[PDB]
C-alpha cells in the first residue's frame, strides 16, 4: 500500500517509492523522480 | 523505558535573544520507540519542551534559549546524558516587545 | 537585514550577491545593469543657421 | 501476512511495517508510522 507519506509540503514522490520532493518541483519540466510521476497530468 | 546508548550533542544555530533562538540536535541509539522527558542541567540555556518522541532513526532536535556568549550544559534524555557546547553571536533587533 | 556591496558598472555582468544571515541559510542575490544613462546639464547660450 | 505482532500495548504500526509505536501515538495528529496507518481511519 501507501508507503512514506512525507511531510507537510511533499508529493512523496510515487506511491510506491521511498523519494520526497518539493510542491516547487511539480512540473517543472525536470524529471526530478524516477518514475516521472511528477511530470505526469502537466498542465491542467 | 527505552534504553539510551551513545548520546552525542551539535548545536546547529545559537543566537543569544529574548525568544528561543537555538537549536539543539541529539543523536542517539535505542532499542524501543517510546517517551523520554529531557532536561537542561543548568540555567545557562532554557529548554523549551519537557518530552520528546525518540525513534530507531536516531534524531531528535530541541529549542533552547540563552543569553550567555558560549554556553555550557548537561543535557539528559531519558538516563543518557550529554554535555552541549556551542557559539552564539548577538542578535541585531534592538528591542522587542516580550 | 540590511547588507552592502559593490556591484560592477558592466552592462550585461551577472552579479551575484552572497547574504549569509548567522539564523538563516545563506542566500544569493542575483543583479544585473540592462541600461545605463549619463545625462549633463545644459545652459544654452545661444542660436545659430 | 501477521509478522511482528509484538507487545502488549503497540498498535504493529501497520500490517507490513517492521515498527511498533505505543498505542497513545495513535490519532495524535503527527504521522509518526511511515505508512501513517496511525492516523487513518480516526475521529470515530
Ligand atoms: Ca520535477
Ligand atoms: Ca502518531
Amino acid at each position: 500500500g501507501s508507503m512514506r507519506t512525507c511531510r507537510i509540503h511533499e508529493i512523496s514522490c510515487g506511491a510506491h517509492s521511498t523519494q520526497c520532493i518539493p510542491v516547487s518541483w511539480r512540473c517543472d519540466g525536470e524529471n526530478d523522480c524516477d518514475s516521472g510521476e511528477d511530470e505526469e497530468n502537466c498542465g491542467n | 523505558a527505552p534504553t539510551i546508548i551513545d548520546l552525542t550533542c551539535t548545536v546547529a544555530t545559537c543566537t543569544h535573544s529574548s525568544d528561543f533562538g537555538g537549536v539543539l540536535t541529539l543523536t542517539y541509539k535505542t532499542d524501543k520507540n517510546g517517551d523520554c522527558s529531557v532536561h537542561s542541567h543548568s540555567n545557562v540555556a532554557t529548554l523549551q519542551e519537557a518530552t520528546a518522541k525518540v525513534k530507531t532513526a536516531g534524531k531528535v532536535t530541541l529549542h533552547f534559549s540563552t543569553a550567555s556568549a558560549s554556553p555550557s550544559f548537561v543535557v539528559s534524555l531519558c538516563s543518557a546524558r550529554a554535555t552541549c557546547s556551542a557559539s552564539c553571536e548577538p542578535p541585531k533587533d534592538h528591542i522587542v516587545p516580550y | 537585514y540590511e547588507h552592502s556591496t559593490v556591484m560592477p558598472n558592466v552592462v550585461g555582468f551577472p552579479y551575484k550577491a552572497h547574504i549569509e544571515r548567522p539564523g538563516y541559510s545563506p542566500l544569493t542575490l542575483q543583479m544585473q545593469v540592462v541600461e545605463t544613462s549619463l545625462e549633463p546639464t545644459l545652459n544654452l547660450e545661444y542660436i545659430t543657421c
